[PDB]
């Protein structure tokens, strides 16, 4: 029960469609995996760079 | 900015004691800083009486 | 069928990272009845010893 | 039969003639073709016939004359009068008076197209795609015309590297060629161009000249068409006027009229030899990739190798999307390169620049100017401000005015339109007065080396010519190097020395502007 | 606020009123931003405003 | 209109009123009767105004066991009341020929308002008569009586529980026939929210009144969640009228052909009437000899079952005279009537389980409670459209005292308010006139 | 906030719903979870073909 | 008509909320920062090329007809079409001449089509790009309402408002943007507003001294100029509270006749 | 009558209609017109057939990312369309002389569907809509295409989606104007549910109409809650006439007052106005000049600087022509006049409280979504009763496409539908005229 309580899926498509117009930030697969370092970091309880 | 119209009202949403409002409250129920001291205050109004 | 109602949460489930792995529930149950499935949520880094 | 009449119109702006004595009539179908000098009043008269703010008439009027849907506000073709509506009702035809607020108006104006001079009236974000299926949207047609139309119209503009990808991140001349299919598809009365072709090279000129007359003669929409530049004028125009200083200096077949205008002009000034002096800057294997998790790699600039030897001016030709302007801000140090080296040689030390900071980049960046193809100016500031208090200018404030006035000078100002020029707002100005402006903006610092990001484009032969002598003499009384970026081939002949071709972000051959114009041709 | 109201009004010494309330908020708002001003370490302790 | 069977109207004593009605001169849609109640019991609040006195005079604010000490006042309300009833008159007031009325019972001590319906033309549901009440009364309490502006949340939670932190009215002295919005279980189940108890002290404990009350509401229920439209509306249609108006007398001559039987002799019957009226014949003749039948009519079968389902309720709690054998009933009436005829049940098996969960909950750890306490809107009872509630209401008003939740404790205050008014009191007798009014209309 | 909507508020997959009613609960709780996404949440199909 | 008021109170903090609030009131003018210079320390363009569009001129664009939005004349950044951008700035509590809730209110009171943003230790006015470089030079950068030392333009990592200054009397910046000069005793900015570094370093001019300072700040503070030397504002404040419970309680004129 | 104010009648131009107008002439009380809207929201049904047969013929039943592989049904729902109107009007038919009314939006591709007021007069609720247009849709694909019996869920799933299991209309191809009254903040906020985008694309994006679909929804609301009830009532009334209704053509003035001004011009214009009008007067001048202002008329001067409130809003927004500027507006007016004057601002704080929710909304990664989805039925922006939400309309209608959240992404279905009645895209001039018909009644 608890790995199906604590799994959410959310999906980047137009985050990275914001991103990329409105926000005029560039979206590489080399973005995509710095992203990923930084929510692998940050879910569980950790704080970037503070 | 709306509590002070809000805290002797007596309109239907709006009006509460404060032992009887919580984080349900509509005015309450987003903001951080301000509920734990609300139930001080609610046990300081009965403090005083002993 | 690959699936049922929803293609993304058969994906996710079938991440190896889970601890409860959903391929086999049935010998898993059989783990946790023989007290060798390693659970998480356990908080025994913040509690005393004895 | 006729669209519009132009009564005895004189615009003027505070004792400021911008115009006199302009009338011109159009039937339903003929290009009209607007030629003159730098200033003449070309914008003036097209922002005139739109309506816009401020560009109401103090002397005359000009009548549209169209067909109306009194249950439907859809304005048409006058020719429609006696033809059956998209609505109830037949049609009526009106004698709208701009300037009169009368109701059609509204309808009207909504009804008629303008290609703003250097200003790209697109959405930016809106890809490509959608911003030409904006424009059909918008107008109307549907789900599938709307399709055909954009794909047939995205051919058109020759576009289809370019579908997907944010007109935002476009280059210049694309960015034109966006907003001109943006403007066919409206189904207009009139369209307005003012400078349709732009800064465009040859090939892709051609390419817009024909997609507008695939369309617009095709509808026999009314055309009203500037370029100071003829060839255009004559292969797209049959009755053309010249005016000169905003006065109709003559009113005749298109042929006549640029045979005429041509006759007035100058030839160029070869200037004396020079010899260059050492190099300064060395570009090794520059790349720019612009990478998209949604479009692609455009690799803008593929691999450069270049060397400038110091008192030289130098050229860059080629194609539009070639990775000229890519190429100049990586000289420039705007845009740092995805890979490869760029040293300068300050004296004689050889700074890496693909490093940000003082001890690094900054220390060449104070001698590197650049005058970018798309250019600004602070537009709450005056001139004088622009070009003096804008920038910091290492004078008092009471030096720096004969200092502008000077370099305004040298840009190739008159010393009394200098001087009626510094009291001014950048709106106040012309596009070529205003480039003037930035000109003489990035030339006031004296920088060691200077980029110029096509540098004409919207000059007379002869204000072409003088932009010309300027960085010529400033090259060698000063030893000012140059890069130039240009579309304009006799410029490059008798300014540059040492050009060389882009192509799809290659460098191919370097080498004399005549041998670069027998490989091109 | 305990002692400031025991000088003045009492444990239960008053009815609520609107002046009352007016004082006493006042008086200790005025105290805890006067102790805030003048010991540094009590403003880098609650360097947020909210605290 | 659309429907060319007619039905006869008899009264509760078993006397015939008319014959030949049509059976849309009974529908929701079309009965005058109907509109009435559906717009009366949404404007229809209940006060406790000794309750209000007594929650004030002790502090009682909060609810279950809760006590602020400090915030007491000590007001005279049920001497005041008549005052106090023409404050709230006069702030509730839209124009001066407005139906609003705010009727004083039990000498003060309680406190029955009815909100205009101009009031509730501009809103979207029926929460306007209870806001609208308790501040109408916040207002008189506060100017009748001078209560300090510190004290007027006190007035507050005293009239309305804990309403900003719980979207109820459970602490409070006011109260209505029909439940929170917040409570409902499903969209349209507004009218559903009415328990047994409540409707059974409303009709004072008359059965066939209270089997009309609970049938209309549940009806009309179904009308509103859409349930009963297109090709279902002549099953819910036909199923009011038989069970709930005993439209062919079938609940009257059913319990007195069985005034000594049992549940099987109530079957029997409602097979031999079914069979004497043509609304069943034999489908085959198997090899054992049992005889399968087929419904002639399957909505007129569906009706015959649902009256002889409720004259099996009355039949066997009238026996007994206990509310506890509801479920029972309702659970073997459909499952002998099955396996006897090879016919489906009531509500084609969907009240059989409606019994089956309802004898769980009613005899078991798990939930539920007493037979009065459950609803249209429960969750053990929802399953119905309008066939297994009004057996319950008859239950309850055949029972003599063997229930510790009886309509007494329950509802007290709600049944002394709502039975003032003949409508919701006598259902069947206004009902029956209302479809006697439209009866040449189709 | 633009992009805040795309990136935690426009795809957003949870395991289950919110109950109403006296079965009041919050998403993901297992009476909100419908019978096609917990047959998705077990991979048999994936290692076995029965 | 009406003569405005802006601020109660007599002391000279308020004084200077007047004086902030007040379009009327020329702020004077302490160092001279170039516009080139003000949109390389803003970081959101390149100086000398054209503004990024989000949509077309309002020429262009065809809307419907409304006789009252036609009656607001727009922004020259919105009549061309600009992103809007914005502007960041952090006030230490030790006698910064501009507050968060004061730079709010003077930029509301001042500007046109802005979107001011206040928080504790932050403070960020939003406009289209033209007209926010415009008022950035003229107002935000070069007048009393910014000092080097105790105000810094900042976004991205802001910390350091409720800190005490450093040795050369700056806030305290975790990315240092601007440093002290010594040698011209200059405040230089060596990085823009978000973090990235600047090629060249841009002088923003010297720290006001704190004499100064303490006449042209806007704070409240027990060494400076407390409430408690201004009651003026404590009754204004007060007296907004009261009318603000009686409101809320039932708002009628008798009710108020207690205020 | 019982309200002595008397306000002048102004068109969206600027424009005198009438003088003299009572104040209740406007009242959703009162006012037919009001009433029209509320009972067209209760009624009016959208139906996507569009949607319909794209989520059969993929099998796309369930939510986000669902899909049922097997269940596919390939119906040709938009080619029929006429067919399939006719039988959902042939069954929500009550009357021959009915209101039913199913129209065909975009060429069969969407269908407007309005259930008659009969069976809204016997519901509690307006969820009869929804639930009787869902019926009558799946009755008439079942029967116009032979679905065979096993696909009937599938029909189900793919109209409704999802509502046994999710009590909502999640996946489903069919909208209204209200959610679910089970889904409400508080209790009576139905009619808080209509977002910004949906009123200006109701209005075809004209400002003054925008701002009145706003003001008359919010304060017909507050009536709903009981807000507006005994001594609150004449101040939503004035409200509703000053912000939503330009009263004495207050917001006109105010925007041709500060063409080239700001929010603090606009401070200066409403207190200038206040002062002529006799509103507040000088209470008493301080030590340090700051003559203290108090208002001779609490309601009045809160109607007044509600339209200074939209006023500034306006201004502020044409001057930027984004609509990202709505929550800095009110919070500074707010502030700036309270600061100017001592007087409290619009809704005693609750309009500045509102306004740092909308800041915190849409204006961080904390935040979500911008402006155009402001509805009174969220916990952000419930706190202002119908005094924050209708300048919102006036932002987004100032907006130069600027916006994710424009009304053309979010609100194209929801134009389509409501811009073809008239008291909803010129909510205004009807309203107008509907308080021109009750002159004389009071
Ligand atoms: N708003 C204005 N106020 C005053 N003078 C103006 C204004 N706009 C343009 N002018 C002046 O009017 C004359 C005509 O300008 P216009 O822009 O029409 O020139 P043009 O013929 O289009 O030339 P170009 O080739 O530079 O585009 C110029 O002298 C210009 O400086
Ligand atoms: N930021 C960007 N992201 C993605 N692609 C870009 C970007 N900037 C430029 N490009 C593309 O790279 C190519 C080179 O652009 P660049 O501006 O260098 O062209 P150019 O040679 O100057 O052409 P033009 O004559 O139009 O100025 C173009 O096709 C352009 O669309
Ligand atoms: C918790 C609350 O809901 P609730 O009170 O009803 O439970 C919840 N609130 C929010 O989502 C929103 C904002 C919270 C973030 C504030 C954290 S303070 S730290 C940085 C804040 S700032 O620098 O940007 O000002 C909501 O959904 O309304
Ligand atoms: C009937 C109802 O109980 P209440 O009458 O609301 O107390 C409801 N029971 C249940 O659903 C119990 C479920 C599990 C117990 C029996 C399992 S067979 C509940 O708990 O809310
Ligand atoms: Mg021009
Ligand atoms: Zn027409």
């Amino acid at each position: 029960w608890d790995d199906i309580r604590r799994t959410v899926i959310v999906g980047m498509d137009t985050a990275h469609s914001v991103l990329e117009k409105r926000l005029g930030v560039e979206v590489t697969p080399e973005t995509i995996n710095e992203y990923m370092h930084t929510i692998n970091h940050s879910l569980p309880g950790g704080a970037v760079v503070q | 900015q709306c509590g002070a119209s809000n805290s002797l009202a007596i309109r239907n949403d709006e009006a509460a004691p404060l032992e009887l409002r919580g984080p349900n409250y509509p005015n309450y129920a987003m903001n951080v800083g301000h509920q734990g001291e609300y139930a001080g205050i609610a046990q300081a109004a009965h403090s005083a009486r002993g | 069928d690959a699936f049922a109602l929803n293609p993304l949460v058969k994906v996710a489930f079938a991440d190896p990272m889970l601890v409860f792995d959903f391929s086999k529930p049935r010998k898993e149950i059989a783990r946790g009845a023989l007290r060798e499935f390693e659970a998480a949520g356990e908080r025994d880094v913040i509690l005393p010893a004895k | 039969m006729l669209l519009l009449e132009v009564k005895n119109v004189s615009k003027s702006y505070g004792d400021t003639e911008v115009l006199k004595n302009v009338s011109f009539e159009l039937n339903e179908g003929d290009v009209m073709g607007v030629l003159g000098r730098s200033g003449a009043g070309k914008s003036v008269l097209l922002h005139m016939l739109r309506g816009m703010e401020g560009y109401e008439p103090t002397s005359g009027q000009i009548i549209y004359h169209v067909a109306y849907c009194p249950h439907c506000e859809n304005v048409e073709a006058p020719s429609q009068v006696g033809k059956k509506c998209e609505c109830e009702t037949e049609y009526v035809a009106k004698s709208v008076d701009f300037w009169n607020n009368n109701e059609i108006t509204y309808a009207l104006k909504k009804k008629i197209a303008i290609m703003l001079q250097r200003t790209f009236a697109l959405y930016g974000e809106k890809t490509v795609a959608e911003n030409i299926m904006e424009a059909l949207t918008a107008a109307g047609y549907e789900g599938k015309d709307a399709t055909e139309w954009a794909l047939n119209l995205i051919k058109m503009v020759k576009l289809e590297h370019r579908v997907a990808h944010i007109s935002r991140d476009l280059s210049g001349g694309e960015k034109q060629r966006v907003v001109l299919a943006r403007q066919i598809a409206k189904n207009p009365v009139i369209f307005l161009a003012d400078e349709p072709t732009g800064t465009l090279d040859p090939k892709t000129a051609k390419f817009v000249h024909n997609a507008l007359t695939e369309a617009v003669i095709k509808h026999n929409i009314a055309m009203v068409i500037t370029s100071h530049w003829p060839e255009v004028i004559e292969e797209l125009c049959q009755k053309a006027i010249w005016l000169d200083k905003g006065e109709m200096r003559l009113v005749g077949e298109s042929k006549h009229v640029v045979e005429e205008f041509m006759k007035t002009v100058t030839s160029m000034k070869e200037f004396e030899k020079v010899e260059v002096k050492d190099e300064l800057l060395k570009l090794e294997n520059v790349e720019k990739r612009y990478v998209s998790v949604d479009r692609g790699i455009v690799k803008a600039v593929d691999g450069i190798d270049v060397s400038i030897n110091e008192k030289e001016i130098f050229g860059l030709v080629g194609v539009s999307g070639a990775g000229k302007t890519t190429l100049s801000k990586i000289i420039a140090a705007v845009i740092p390169p995805s890979k490869g080296n760029y040293e300068f040689r300050l004296a004689d030390e050889w700074v890496d620049m693909t490093k940000v900071g003082p001890l690094y980049r900054g220390r060449a960046k104070r001698y590197i100017g650049m005058l970018f193809q798309e250019y600004s100016l602070y537009p709450h500031r005056t001139i004088l401000y622009n070009l003096t208090e804008s920038i910091g200018l290492e004078m008092p404030g009471e030096f720096a005015k004969m200092k502008a006035e000077h370099t305004l000078v040298s840009v190739g100002f008159t010393e009394e339109e200098a001087e009626n020029m510094l009291e001014k707002h950048p709106s106040e100005l012309s596009v070529g007065e205003k480039h003037r402006v930035a000109l003489a903006q990035v030339l006031i610092r004296e920088p060691h080396l200077i980029l110029l990001d096509e540098p004409t484009g919207t000059m007379d032969p002869i204000t072409r010519n003088q932009v010309a002598e300027s960085i010529q003499k400033s090259r060698s009384e000063l030893d000012q190097t140059y890069v130039i970026v240009s579309h304009d081939m006799d410029f490059v002949l008798n300014v540059c020395d040492r050009a060389a071709l882009v192509r799809g972000g290659k460098i191919i051959k370097t080498g004399k502007p005549d041998e670069i114009v027998k490989i091109l041709s | 606020a305990l002692d400031y109201v025991e000088k003045k009004y009492g444990r239960m010494g008053t009815k609520a009123t609107m002046d009352v309330v007016e004082d006493v908020a006042g008086e200790v708002t005025l105290y805890a931003l006067e102790q805030y001003d003048d010991y540094p370490a009590l403003l880098e302790d609650h360097f947020g405003g909210s605290q | 209109v659309k429907y060319e069977d007619k039905i006869s109207l008899y009264d509760a004593k078993g006397n015939l009123v008319a014959e030949n009605v049509p059976l849309e001169a009974i529908s929701p849609l079309y009965n005058p009767t109907i509109k009435s109640m559906v717009k009366n019991i949404k404007r229809t609040v209940a006060v406790n105004l000794a309750g209000i006195e007594g929650t004030l005079a002790a502090g009682k604010i909060g609810g279950k066991g809760c006590q602020v000490p400090g915030r007491t006042l000590d007001i005279s309300a049920v001497s005041n009341a008549q005052a106090i009833a023409d404050e709230v008159e006069k702030i509730l007031k839209v124009s001066e020929d407005d139906d609003t009325a705010v009727k004083i019972i039990n000498g003060g001590k309680q406190l029955a308002v009815q909100v205009p319906t101009a009031r509730l033309e501009v809103a979207a549901e029926y929460s306007v008569s209870m806001l609208s009440t308790a501040m109408a009364l916040k207002e008189a309490l506060i100017k009748t009586f001078n209560i300090d502006m510190f004290d007027g949340s006190t007035v507050h939670a005293a009239i309305v529980g804990n309403y900003p932190q719980v979207m109820d009215y459970a602490g409070g002295n006011i109260a209505s026939l029909l439940g929170a919005p917040s409570m409902m279980e499903g969209l349209g189940y507004a009218l559903r929210n009415i328990p047994v108890n409540h409707a059974v002290a409303t009709t004072k404990k008359n059965m066939m009144n209270a089997i009309a009350f609970s049938s209309v509401m549940e009806q009309t229920a179904t009308f509103e969640m859409g349930d009963a439209v297109g090709s279902f509306e002549r099953q819910h249609l036909l199923g009011l009228a038989y069970q709930g108006l005993n439209a062919d007398n079938l609940v009257i001559d059913f319990i007195k052909a069985n005034a000594k039987g049992t549940v099987g002799s109530v079957v029997e019957t409602v097979i031999d009437r079914a069979i004497a009226d043509g609304v069943i014949v034999v489908d085959k003749t198997m090899s054992s000899g049992f005889n399968m039948y087929k419904p002639a009519d399957v909505n007129k079968w569906n009706a015959y079952a649902a009256a002889g389902l409720v004259a099996a309720v009355a039949v066997s709690c009238g026996a007994a005279r206990a509310a506890q054998n509801v479920a029972s009933v309702i659970l073997y009436f459909n499952d002998i009537l099955e396996y006897e005829t090879g016919l489906p049940g009531v509500d084609y098996g969907r009240s059989m389980g409606t019994a089956v969960g309802f004898s769980f909950f009613s005899h078991s750890i798990y939930g539920g409670g007493g037979p009065g306490i459950f609803n249209g809107n429960h969750v053990v009872t929802r399953h119905s459209k309008g066939f297994a509630i009004p057996p319950v209401c008859a239950a309850m008003c055949a029972d003599a005292g063997t229930q510790m939740f009886s309509p007494e404790h329950t509802s007290g205050l709600v049944g002394s308010v709502y039975s003032a008014f003949d409508e919701f009191r006598e259902p069947m007798k206004y009902v029956i006139e209302g479809a006697l009014s439209i009866k040449d209309q189709f | 906030a633009d992009f805040s909507y795309a990136s935690k508020h426009a795809d957003v997959i949870q395991m289950g719903n919110a109950l109403p009613g006296r079965r009041a609960r919050g998403p993901n709780e297992p009476g909100g979870i419908r019978f096609g996404i917990l047959s998705d949440v077990v991979q048999t199909t994936r290692v076995s073909e029965d | 008509a009406y003569t405005p008021q802006f601020y109660p109170g007599a002391t000279k903090v308020a004084e200077n909320r007047r004086n902030h609030l007040n379009p009327n009131y020329e702020l004077e003018k302490l160092r001279e920062i170039p516009d080139e210079d003000v949109v390389k320390i803003m970081g959101h363009r390149q100086p000398g090329e054209d503004y990024k569009t989000v949509h077309p001129p309002l020429e262009e664009m065809d809307f419907v007809e409304d006789y009252a939005r036609d009656l607001v004349e727009p922004l020259n950044g919105a009549k061309e079409g600009h992103r809007v951008r914005y502007i960041q700035f952090a006030d230490s509590m030790y006698f910064a001449p501009a507050q968060p809730y004061d730079r709010s209110r003077s930029y509301m009171s001042r500007l046109r089509g802005v979107d001011a943003g206040t928080l504790s230790g932050r403070q960020v006015v939003e406009c289209r790009e033209s007209d926010l470089e415009e008022f950035s030079k003229n107002i935000l950068m070069d007048t009393e309402l910014f000092d080097p030392a105790t105000s810094g333009m900042r976004g991205a990592t802001v910390h350091g408002h409720s800190l005490r200054l450093d040795e050369n009397g700056m806030m305290f910046d975790a990315l240092q943007r601007c440093v002290f000069d010594e040698k011209t005793g200059h405040v230089m900015y060596v990085k823009d507003q978000v973090g990235k570094p600047l090629d060249a370093p841009v002088d923003v001019g010297e720290p006001i001294p704190e004499a100064k300072l303490r006449e042209i700040t806007t704070i409240y503070r027990n060494d400076g100029v407390a409430m408690r030397a201004d009651p003026d504002v404590i009754e204004v404040v007060k007296r907004i509270h009261r009318a603000r419970t009686l409101g809320g309680y039932i708002p009628t004129n008798e009710t108020f006749k207690g205020l």
